[PDB]
């Protein structure tokens, strides 16, 4: 049985931390939702 | 149950104690998350139930009480705030600039952080606080990093 709880407000926050690439990708989307690099 | 707005954990009492299996975000009274987060099964909220509403497994969307209501869309330029909700620890925010998943069928973006697999439906964020997706049906790239689509619905 599965359930929710809150867990916060959504708001942008200022100064939060700033990391990650932005990698441009060929990808496939398939019939079973499941994305695949094409190469 | 509880209705108010915001960013919820989606848990589960099936496996060895309380398990996080994913995050969604309830808006103008619909919760909404990622299809392969509860595979379309009913909720609870306390009380209450959430029933499906409208799913999708490709698009691997669903949303409980009404239809999918959010419809703001990354703007191609600017940085972003994934609000994971990482299982055991506190909502946190990380900005980010997305990259790009090219398809046949047109371009989305993409953010390159990697959290627990519990953490699939927590949202991305714009300046301005709106959804413009949720995070968690990605890939694996040729260096070994996760990078997630921001998968982002259709208000009809
Ligand atoms: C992480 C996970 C598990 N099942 N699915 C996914 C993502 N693509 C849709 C199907
Ligand atoms: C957010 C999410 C969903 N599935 N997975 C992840 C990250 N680690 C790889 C598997």
């Amino acid at each position: 049985d599965m359930y929710i709880e809150r867990a916060g407000d959504i708001t942008w926050e200022k100064d939060a931390e700033v990391t990650g690439n932005s990698p441009r990708l060929d990808v496939a989307l398939d019939e079973s939702g499941d994305f695949s690099l094409v190469e | 149950g509880e209705t108010t707005d915001g960013v919820y954990r989606v848990m589960t009492r099936r496996l060895l104690g309380s398990t996080q299996v994913g995050v969604g975000v309830m808006q103008e009274g619909v919760f909404h998350t990622m299809w392969h987060v509860t595979k379309g099964a009913a909720l609870r909220s306390g009380e209450g139930r959430l029933d499906p509403y409208w799913g999708d497994v490709k698009q691997d969307l669903v949303s409980y009480c009404g239809p999918w209501k959010l419809d703001a869309a990354w703007d191609g330029l600017s940085e972003v705030q994934l609000l994971a909700v990482p299982p055991g620890e506190r909502a946190k925010n990380i900005q980010t600039l997305p990259g790009i998943f090219k398809t046949k069928d047109g371009d989305i973006g993409a953010v390159a952080l990697d959290y627990p697999a519990g953490t699939s439906g927590s949202p991305i964020l714009d300046k301005c606080g709106r959804v413009i997706g949720l995070y968690g049906n990605g890939v694996v790239i040729k260096n070994g990093s996760y990078v997630s689509a921001i998968t982002q619905g259709k208000r009809e």
